[PDB]
């Protein structure tokens, strides 16, 4: 039935598959259309799901699932597509670079303009009339 | 006071009304881009607050 | 923190994160199977939505 797995950044993916299977801390689930309202914990796993024309490869770290019997939803702080674990970590350690790398630039912006400002407000003091 | 004096001072006033105007330009940007981070949050809210309010 | 309200009103606003002392009841109320036990779904759960309040703030 309709899927859609969301993180705090926003939306990854969103179609309808009548099949989806999940490995929940306490256990394997499986989950068709029809199924009765289920919370539980995922940790680190896949999200196993078939009739979405073929195997759909879905990953999530610190994920969460409710079920609904026409609606399916899983909360992830973060997720991926290519299904290996170790592909999440690499990309997790890659935006480190590049969230430093943003930082930085925004710092050296606002001090480039503050620069500006400061030698403006200068000379206009120093012109004192 | 000189009239050379009041015209520096004018030109000076002149050149920090430029970069104010860049600087509230940038800021007016920023504003827009962090407004639509914030709107890209709701759904995730929305749906965890739910859960754990019928959930607890 | 402050709240955004408009361009030219920003209010400071005074937020008791926790322990959840009041949860706004939704209007669906509905109830769900646990697979685990209820404090070991609660224990997961609870943390995650502390760090979306924060992120939200």
């Amino acid at each position: 039935i309709h899927v859609s797995v969301v993180t705090p950044d926003g939306p990854v993916y969103e179609d309808d598959v009548e099949m989806v299977s999940v490995k929940a801390k306490s256990g394997e689930l499986g989950i068709l259309p029809g199924h009765i309202p289920l919370v539980a914990p995922l940790e680190i796993s896949a999200a196993r799901l078939k009739k979405g024309g073929k195997t759909q490869y879905i990953a999530v770290s610190g994920g969460f699932l409710e079920v609904r019997p026409d609606k399916v939803t899983i909360l992830a702080q973060a997720a991926e597509r290519a299904e290996d674990i170790d592909v999440l970590r690499a990309k997790a350690a890659k935006e480190r670079a590049e969230r430093r790398l943003q930082s930085q630039q925004d710092d050296i912006d606002f001090k480039r303009a503050e620069l500006a400002l400061k030698r403006a407000m200068n000379r206009l003091s120093v012109a004192e009339m | 006071a000189s009239l050379r004096d009041i015209k520096t001072r004018i030109n000076a006033t002149k050149k920090t009304s430029q970069i104010t105007k860049a600087m509230e330009m940038v800021s007016t940007s920023k504003l827009n881009r962090a407004e639509q981070n914030a709107k890209s949050f709701v759904p995730y809210m929305e749906k965890i607050q739910e859960v754990v309010a019928n959930v607890a | 923190y402050n709240h955004y309200v408009s361009a030219i009103q920003q209010e400071v606003t005074e937020r008791k994160l926790l322990p959840l002392t009041d949860l706004a009841e939704n209007k669906q109320r509905t109830v769900y199977e646990f697979e685990p036990s209820q404090e070991e779904i609660l224990d997961v759960l609870l943390p995650q939505y502390a760090e979306s309040l924060i992120y939200g703030a």
